[PDB]
C-alpha cells in the first residue's frame, strides 16, 4: 500500500544508483585518500591495522562488476574506506575527517538514492 | 591539492 520510498533493492538499480553515489563520494574533496587503494605501504601497517582496506576504486570496483547487490555491500564497502580511515589514520590527519566528512556528504547520496537502510 | 603518501599513522605499531 505504499509507493513513495526511493530504495533501490534491485542490483541494478542499485549498482548504477550506488554508481552514482560512489561516483559522488569518490568525487568528494574528502575522498582521495579513498578515491583508490594505497601502496598498501604508503599506508604502514595498512593492511595489518586495516582488517579490510576498501576504497572508493574498490568500492566502484564493485560497483563496475555490479557487484552491489546490495546497498549494505555498498555501505559497507564505502563505510569501509570511511571506517578504515577512520580506523587507522588519526582524526588529524587529512584524510581520516576527509572519512567522517565524505561519509556524511556520501551519507545524503545513499540517502537521496534510497540506500542507507541498515 | 592531490596527497600522493599515506601520512603514516600509528593505530596499532
Amino acid at each position: 500500500g505504499s509507493h513513495m520510498s526511493k530504495e533501490p533493492r534491485d542490483p541494478d538499480q542499485l549498482y548504477s544508483t550506488l554508481k552514482s553515489i560512489l561516483q559522488q563520494v569518490k568525487s568528494h574533496q574528502s575522498a582521495w585518500p579513498f578515491m583508490e587503494p594505497v601502496k598498501r605501504t604508503e599506508a604502514p601497517g595498512y593492511y595489518e591495522v586495516i582488517r579490510f582496506p576498501m576504497d572508493l576504486k574498490t568500492m566502484s570496483e564493485r560497483l563496475k562488476n555490479r557487484y552491489y547487490v546490495s546497498k549494505k555491500l555498498f555501505m559497507a564497502d564505502l563505510q569501509r574506506v570511511f571506517t578504515n580511515c577512520k580506523e587507522y589514520n588519526p582524526p588529524e590527519s587529512e584524510y581520516y575527517k576527509c572519512a567522517n566528512i565524505l561519509e556524511k556528504f556520501f551519507f545524503s547520496k545513499i540517502k537521496e538514492a534510497g540506500l542507507i537502510d541498515k | 591539492s592531490t596527497g600522493g603518501v599515506k601520512k603514516p599513522h600509528r593505530y596499532k605499531c
